[PDB]
């Protein structure tokens, strides 16, 4: 669980803000368990990887990409002329490991919920009621030390 | 007491009933007798500041 | 009227006259023909009232407080067409086209702003007898559409038929098995159709000019912003005017 | 709606909806835009492809291009927010 | 303006009365804090 | 069921005692609606003790 | 050609308002004598009240 | 009624008596000093320093 | 002797604490009404339909804002360019809904600032000064009238006018970028050179005076106490600072004349802001900046991108997102 | 509760502007 | 609302008339040169 | 759960009156150094 | 929801440094009244 915990965008120090304060657990809560590694497959059966958010983007559109770079599915902003929606492509999610170990969700309401949280690295279950965790990422002490001692210098 | 309270040239005092159900701002005519010193009589307040 | 038709365009504009329905003169009877089709029905309300919890002496029964309109002069309906079908017992009216919605916003005591779409879409009027009389009185149900068409974007950028569907600047809400289902109601945008009941009453007719007009009363339900709040019952009153042809 | 089924039948699955598609969706069918597509979008709810022949004001040529694509036309549940923006939904190339 | 006031005086506080007034405030801060935090 | 003395209003029962019931928002403590309270409402008194 | 006329005669019409400011500041002060500067022998501020 | 083409925005007749009594109430102050002076006294200056 | 002469003697007296003057007769009533309405509309003012689509935008502190987000919202798109005073509004609640106080503040502001400018002339006349400080103040008056008056005129609505706030300023600057391309326009270029140059020659002149100060103090007291007020001796060796800058770049680039030096400090910013404020003015009437999109092509004819094409894709992002509900037709004509 | 601090900072800033204009240390020659 | 409106045209042409009849009050002669 | 206006009560109940009493001592020692005329009066 | 440690940041960020700058002015005027020797030195 520790190795997948580093593969998470909320542990990146380049995601926090300046005038938000406190620990990183104020960000989304104390982590409890690893939900697992979702693997997305369409109705054809090929493997789709969710395009991951870079450190620049606060917002990022959910895009599902196969092995060669072709856009196969997404979550459309404009739902009218939609040509790559999850309802058309029929993407099913398969978890492996974690507490969702052998499970398969096939409908569009549930797959869209796991496609949004899979662009944020790994998938975790948090506890946001202990520290009143608001829902925006903070920075690590690696980020704060670099702030002071480079604005000092 | 002559103008603000008695409603000659004023709105008057908030008065009410005995049990706090109805109440409204209205002019209060002064009570000059010994009933003016009943402090739950709003007319004694008008009679005081005039006298 | 025909007195309004005397004027040119430059004399009407900026004067607030085009907002106001005509005044029909005199009273008599007029009979709707077999192919009779209503031509220039305009409806303008002169007073508004929103059902609230009123502060009486000791009790809190629901009563109508009135309200001041804040959208300026944009409340009147106009050009409403429709054929007048003759059922045997009661003359009926079904509207077809014309400007049959006028969005407006009234303000309550307390500072609350209540918008509501004022409309007569899909109106089925039914009134006693056949011929229009000064004692005639028709009414019926109309369907209120939602105040916003589904591609309206809220401040976060979420709509019913477009936009996002999650709190776009709160990216840590969709973490866990539960996701963002705590704020589910503010993500799902539901187009809502309610009912409204208008009651018109003809009292002054011209038959030499074939134009009627009288007092109505309309009740409907205000908007909810696609399930954002509980809508409130809105009563209104005014005068109308119609050309029976 | 977050989770709306029949997103595909609107514009892009190449099997169009009747009572929910934009008039731009009938542009991909040669012959129907703008005249024959203009009558379908304008009138009220349909229950089948057989109700396309019930349109007031049809020719034999207007029924002809419907007869070609009647396999591609299909009718679904009218969700009332898509039924409003059938002439214009604010999409322009 | 007008002239200078002949009632100008000076204010004094020796080092002794500083420590009284400091300790007066901190002990009242110790005493009344527990009630204010409730 | 929620008067001004439940909401901890301290100086507000002293304005309504001598005859101020309306406010610029349109509400009233007597519950009757008002179109215009004029100058002397709750906001008019508060802003005039500042001036 | 509307956008050329509304952006060039408008452009000039501000600078000629500046010409009203320059040429009348000088002409009102050339009539009074102090357009060349303050006299060192007679400064008008020194023969005034205390400053406050 | 906003977009009416009425002089100085004078909608009602009452607003005229406001305008006339504003210009004249200060005009009469102005004539108390600069009025009733000689309208026939010239100068060959750029600027006149005649009187108060 | 007369009452008017005893009033003209007071209102033009330089012996007052603040000189009032004849422009203060319409500076002070205008700017105190622009002030006293601004403080109330910034603190306590209900939300305002700005887009004319009956979506009221909150802008005051009591409706959950701060110093940064709170702003006096411009008037409605429904009003547009029409004059909307209080008496033409049928209630104050109808006035505050439709963007009332934006027109009351702005119109009493531009009268009071154009009277504050003439007041700077007037006191220069009564003090014996040469007159033209008020010509230097024409440069922010040109720029204040460009974003509050001229740009709502050419765009036909006060709703495109600048919001009186801090976050409303950056809503104004970004939407002005997408619709007019101000950065490529050479008049924003001529005033970035005006304030980068202006802050250069400020800190370049202020350093060479402070460098060449004459010994008049000790090392214990402050440097500034070697200037007694109203003294007639020169407080710095101007030959010293001329020989320094005469070696720092070269000899002939240095102003030995202190009058021509102190004129160039007034020329460069003020000319830079006159030119800039007539950039907003000529872009109020949709004469936009340069447009080099798809300008470089190969021999085949394919578009080769430039930096202007990357700048265009930033403008296309703001253009398709500003007033995201107000548009119905494919081209933002307004 | 939050906006009460912002108002106190604003009118508190306008106080020290008032005292700086009218109670200024008036400079004097000699 | 037509009572406020009366109050504004008083206040405007009060101060506008002080402006107009201020510069008609021999205003160029009010300089520190002479008189 | 504590009242969050009590931090403002205590920490201003400490600092504002205690910083007041410091000021009356500093100007006391400045007047004594003011009259004394040596090295510190100025 | 705001951070309740920001009231302590702002209201001590105002008062503690601003009450500091008042003290340097009061002892400045006390030294000037200290040397001057009339009615206020003591
Ligand atoms: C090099 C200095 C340094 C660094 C890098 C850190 C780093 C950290 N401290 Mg820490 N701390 C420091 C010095 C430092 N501390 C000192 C000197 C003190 C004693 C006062 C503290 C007291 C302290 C406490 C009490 C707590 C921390 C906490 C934290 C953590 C989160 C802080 C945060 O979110 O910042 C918040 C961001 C800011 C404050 C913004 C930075 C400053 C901005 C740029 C404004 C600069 C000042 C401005 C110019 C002046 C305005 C004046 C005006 C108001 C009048 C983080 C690991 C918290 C934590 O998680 O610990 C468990 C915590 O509870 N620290
Ligand atoms: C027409 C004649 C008239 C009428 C009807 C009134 C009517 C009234 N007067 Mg008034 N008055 C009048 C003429 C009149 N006045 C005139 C001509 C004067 C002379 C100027 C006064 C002077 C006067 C005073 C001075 C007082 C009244 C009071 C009252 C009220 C009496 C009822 C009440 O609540 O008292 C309640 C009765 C008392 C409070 C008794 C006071 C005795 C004190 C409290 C004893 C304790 C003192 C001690 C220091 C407290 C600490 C000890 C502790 C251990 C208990 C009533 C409104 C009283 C009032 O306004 O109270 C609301 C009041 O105090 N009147
Ligand atoms: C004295 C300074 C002054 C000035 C210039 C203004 C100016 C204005 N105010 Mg304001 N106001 C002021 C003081 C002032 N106010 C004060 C002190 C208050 C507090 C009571 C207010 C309160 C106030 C409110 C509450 C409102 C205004 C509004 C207005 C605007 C329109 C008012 C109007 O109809 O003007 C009347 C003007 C005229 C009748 C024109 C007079 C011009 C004369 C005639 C000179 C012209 C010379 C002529 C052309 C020569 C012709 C020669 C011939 C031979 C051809 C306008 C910008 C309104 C506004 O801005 O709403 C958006 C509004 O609602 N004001
Ligand atoms: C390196 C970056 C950079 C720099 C240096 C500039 C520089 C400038 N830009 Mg620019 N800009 C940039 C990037 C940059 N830009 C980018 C990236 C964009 C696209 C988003 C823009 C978009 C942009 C727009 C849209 C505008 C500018 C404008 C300006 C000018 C601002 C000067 C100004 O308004 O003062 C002039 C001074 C005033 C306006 C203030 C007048 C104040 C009056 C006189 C008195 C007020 C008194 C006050 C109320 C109370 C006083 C205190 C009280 C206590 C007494 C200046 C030339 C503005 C411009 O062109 O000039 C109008 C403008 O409108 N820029
Ligand atoms: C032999 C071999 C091996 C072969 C190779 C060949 C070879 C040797 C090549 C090398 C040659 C080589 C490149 C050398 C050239 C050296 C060179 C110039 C390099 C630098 C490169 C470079 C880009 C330089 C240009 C930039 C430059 C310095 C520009 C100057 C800008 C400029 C003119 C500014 C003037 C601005 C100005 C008017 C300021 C005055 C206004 C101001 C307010 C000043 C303040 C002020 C001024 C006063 O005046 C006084 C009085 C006072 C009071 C005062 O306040
Ligand atoms: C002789 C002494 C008389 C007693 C002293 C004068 C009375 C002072 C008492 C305080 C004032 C009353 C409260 C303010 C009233 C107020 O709200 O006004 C408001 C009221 C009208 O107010 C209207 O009220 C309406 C209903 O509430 C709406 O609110 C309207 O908005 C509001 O305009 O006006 C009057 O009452 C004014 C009269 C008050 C007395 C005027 C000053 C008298 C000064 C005379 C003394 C000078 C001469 C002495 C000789 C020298
Ligand atoms: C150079 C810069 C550009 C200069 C401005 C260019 C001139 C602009 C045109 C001016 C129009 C003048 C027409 C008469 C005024 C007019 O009708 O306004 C009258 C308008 C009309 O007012 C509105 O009219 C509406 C009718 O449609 C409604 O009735 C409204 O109730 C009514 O308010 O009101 C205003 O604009 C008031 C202006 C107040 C400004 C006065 C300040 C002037 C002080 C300057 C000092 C005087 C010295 C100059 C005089 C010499
Ligand atoms: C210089 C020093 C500046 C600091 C002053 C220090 C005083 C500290 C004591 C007062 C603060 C303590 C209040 C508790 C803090 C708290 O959070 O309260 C917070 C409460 C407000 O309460 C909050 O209210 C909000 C809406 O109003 C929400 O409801 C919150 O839930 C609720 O907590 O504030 C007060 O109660 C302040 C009261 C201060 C006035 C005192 C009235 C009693 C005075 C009687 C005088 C008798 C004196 C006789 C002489 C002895
Ligand atoms: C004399 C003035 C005295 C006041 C000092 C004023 C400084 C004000 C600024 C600091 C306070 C602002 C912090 C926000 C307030 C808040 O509630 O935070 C509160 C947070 C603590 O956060 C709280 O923590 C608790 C458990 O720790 C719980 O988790 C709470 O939920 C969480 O909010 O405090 C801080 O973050 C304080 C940090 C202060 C140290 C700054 C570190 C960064 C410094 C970098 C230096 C670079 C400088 C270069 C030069 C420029
Ligand atoms: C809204 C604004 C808020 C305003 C608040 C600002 C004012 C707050 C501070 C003022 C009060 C200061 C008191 C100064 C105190 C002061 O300076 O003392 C000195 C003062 C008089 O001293 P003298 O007359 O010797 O003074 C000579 C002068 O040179 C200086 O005062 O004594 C008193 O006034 C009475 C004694 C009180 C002394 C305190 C005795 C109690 C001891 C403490 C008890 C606590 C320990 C308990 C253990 C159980
Ligand atoms: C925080 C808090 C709070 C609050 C409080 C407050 C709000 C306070 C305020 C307070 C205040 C705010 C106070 C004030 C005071 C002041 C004073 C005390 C002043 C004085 C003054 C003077 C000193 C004057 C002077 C002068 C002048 C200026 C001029 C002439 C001369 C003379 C001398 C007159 C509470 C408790 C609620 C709760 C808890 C916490
Ligand atoms: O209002 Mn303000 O922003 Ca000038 O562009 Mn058209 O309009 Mn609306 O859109 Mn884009
Ligand atoms: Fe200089």
């Amino acid at each position: 669980d520790k190795l997948a915990f580093y593969d998470y965008i909320g542990n990146n120090p380049a995601k926090g803000g300046l005038f938000r304060a406190g620990p990183m657990n104020k960000g989304d809560g104390i982590a409890e368990a690893w939900l697992g590694h979702p693997i997305f497959r369409d109705k054809e059966g090929r493997e789709l990887t969710v395009r991951r958010m870079p450190a620049f983007f606060e917002t990022f559109p959910v895009i599902l990409v196969d092995k060669d770079g072709i856009i196969r599915a997404d979550i459309p902003f404009r739902r009218a002329e939609s040509k790559y929606s999850i309802e058309q492509v029929g993407v099913t999610v398969d978890f492996y490991g974690g507490k969702l170990n052998g499970q398969t969700f096939k409908d569009a309401p549930t797959v869209k919920k796991f496609a949004r949280k899979a662009q944020l690295g790994e998938v975790f279950e948090f506890d946001r009621t202990s520290l009143e965790s608001d829902g925006v990422f903070r920075s690590s002490p690696r980020g704060w030390y670099t702030y002071g001692h480079a604005n000092f210098a | 007491g002559a103008f603000h309270v008695t409603g000659l040239f004023g709105p008057g005092i908030w008065v009410s009933d005995a049990y706090g159900i109805t109440g409204k701002v209205q002019p209060v005519a002064p009570a000059w007798g010994a009933d003016g010193f009943n402090p739950f009589n709003p007319g004694g307040i008008a009679a005081h500041h005039i006298a | 009227k025909s007195q309004i038709n005397e004027l040119s365009y430059l004399q009407v504009k900026g004067t607030g006259l085009a907002n106001r329905c005509a005044e029909v003169v005199g009273e008599d009877s007029i009979k709707p023909k077999p192919g009779a089709k209503l031509v220039d029905m305009c409806i303008e309300p002169k007073a508004w009232a929103v059902e609230e919890e009123v502060g009486k002496a000791g009790k809190t029964e629901k009563k109508f407080v009135n309200s001041k309109v804040m959208t300026r002069q944009t409340y009147t309906l106009d050009a409403i067409e429709g054929p007048i079908t003759v059922d045997g017992g009661k003359i009926t009216f079904n509207e077809k086209e014309g400007i049959d919605y006028a969005a407006t916003t009234v303000q309550l005591p307390g500072g609350e702003r209540v918008p509501f779409l004022f409309t007569v879409k899909d109106l089925v009027a039914k009134g006693n007898g056949d011929t229009f009389k000064p004692g005639f009185q028709m009414g019926g149900d109309f369907n209120t559409p939602s105040y916003r068409t589904g591609l309206f974007l809220d401040p976060k950028g979420r709509g019913g038929t477009t936009g996002y569907d999650m709190a776009v600047a709160l990216p840590a809400l969709q973490l866990g098995e539960e996701g963002d289902a705590e704020l589910f109601g503010e993500n799902n945008k539901v187009f809502d159709i309610t009912q409204g009941r208008i009651e018109m009453e003809v009292n002054k007719v011209n038959a030499e000019d074939s134009e009627i007009g009288g007092v109505f009363v309309a009740t409907q339900l205000s908007d909810t912003d696609m399930g954002s709040k509980t809508p409130k019952k809105v009563l209104t009153k005014g005068i109308f005017y119609a050309k029976v042809d | 709606v977050i989770d709306y089924e029949n997103i595909g039948y609107l514009g892009g699955s190449s099997i169009v909806d009747i009572n929910n598609a934009n008039v731009r969706a009938y542009l991909k069918m040669p012959g129907m835009y703008p005249t024959v597509a203009g009558k379908i979008v304008s009138h009220g709810p349909y229950s089948g492809v057989a109700d396309l022949y019930k349109i007031p004001g049809l020719s034999s040529a207007e029924a002809d291009v419907i007869k070609k694509y009647e396999s591609r036309l299909t009718a679904k549940t009218p969700s009332p927010d898509y039924v409003i923006d059938r002439i214009n939904n604010g999409l322009y190339r | 303006m007008t002239g200078p006031n002949p009632n100008k005086q000076a204010v004094e506080l020796n080092r002794t009365s500083l420590y009284w007034g400091l300790l007066l405030i901190f002990v009242l801060a110790v005493l009344f804090s527990s009630y204010f935090f409730n | 069921l929620n008067p001004m003395w439940r909401q901890g209003m301290f100086v507000m029962p002293f304005m309504t005692r001598l005859g101020i019931t309306d406010s610029w928002g349109g509400w009233s403590i007597t519950g009757e609606s008002v179109s215009n309270p004029g100058i002397w409402s709750f906001e008019g008194v508060a802003l005039s003790h500042i001036i | 050609p509307r956008s050329w006329l509304c952006c060039s005669h408008f452009f000039l019409a501000f600078f000629f308002l500046v010409g009203h400011w320059w040429h009348s500041g000088r002409a009102r002060a050339a009539a009074a004598g102090f357009e060349k500067g303050i006299n060192r022998a007679n400064e008008p501020v020194l023969s005034m009240r205390p400053i406050d | 009624t906003e977009g009416t083409n009425e002089w100085f925005g004078v909608d009602d007749l009452r607003l005229l008596a406001v305008l006339f009594l504003g210009h004249w109430a200060i005009l009469s102050l102005w004539l108390g000093s600069y009025g009733d002076s000689n309208e026939d006294e010239d100068f060959f200056g750029e600027i006149d320093y005649s009187a108060r | 002797v007369s009452l008017w002469e005893r009033f003209c003697a007071w209102i033009t007296s330089t012996e007052n604490r603040l000189y009032i003057g004849w422009f203060g007769c319409l500076m002070f009533p205008t700017l105190l009404t622009a002030t006293s309405c601004f403080i109330i509309a910034f603190i306590a003012a209900p939300p305002v339909d700005i887009d004319g689509i009956r979506e009221p935008v909150a802008g005051s502190l009591l409706y959950g804002n701060n110093i940064i987000s709170g702003a006096v919202v411009p008037s409605s798109n429904a009003i547009g360019m029409h004059f909307y005073p209080i008496w033409e509004a049928a209630s104050i609640d109808e006035w505050l809904y439709n963007g009332g106080p934006y027109q009351l503040i702005v119109l009493h502001f531009l009268l009071g600032v154009s009277a504050y400018m003439g007041r700077e002339w007037e006191l220069s006349y009564r003090l014996g000064m040469r007159p033209w400080i008020f010509v230097a103040f024409s440069a922010p008056v040109a720029a204040a009238s460009a974003v509050f008056l001229v740009y709502p005129i050419g765009q036909g609505s006060f709703s495109d006018g600048m919001p009186l706030g801090i976050s409303g300023t950056f809503n104004f600057m970004l939407v002005f970028q997408a619709e007019h391309n101000i950065l490529m326009h050479p008049f924003h270029m001529a005033g970035v050179a005006g304030v980068f140059g202006g802050s250069l020659f400020s800190a370049m002149h202020g350093s060479l005076v402070t460098s060449s100060l004459i010994r008049e103090t000790t090392e214990n007291e402050s440097t500034n106490y070697g200037y007694k007020f109203g003294q007639e001796e020169e407080t710095y060796n101007i030959v010293a600072a001329h020989g320094y800058f005469g070696r720092l770049i070269f000899q002939y680039a240095s102003f030995n004349n202190s009058r021509a030096l102190h004129f160039f400090l007034a020329l460069w910013p003020v000319v830079g802001i006159w030119i800039t404020s007539m950039g907003i003015s000529t872009m109020a009437f949709n004469l936009n900046g340069f447009n080099f999109n798809q300008s470089v092509v190969d021999s085949q004819g394919r578009v080769i991108n430039t930096w202007a094409d990357i700048l265009n894709r930033a403008n296309l992002g703001i253009e398709v997102m500003h007033e995201r509900n107000a548009h119905n037709f494919p081209l933002d004509l307004a | 509760m939050e906006a009460l601090v912002y108002t106190f900072l604003l009118i508190g800033t306008l106080m020290v502007i008032f005292f700086a204009v009218f109670f200024r240390e008036t400079p004097r020659i000699l | 609302m037509l009572t406020l409106k009366i109050l504004v045209y008083t206040t405007v042409i009060f101060f506008v008339s002080l402006f107009i009849f201020g510069f008609l009050s021999s205003d160029p002669s009010r300089n520190p040169n002479r008189k | 759960e504590v009242q969050f206006g009590a931090y403002l009560a205590v920490l201003l109940g400490t600092f504002l009156p205690a910083l007041f009493l410091v000021n009356l001592f500093i100007q006391t020692e400045a007047r004594k150094a003011g009259k004394a005329g040596g090295q510190d009066s100025d």
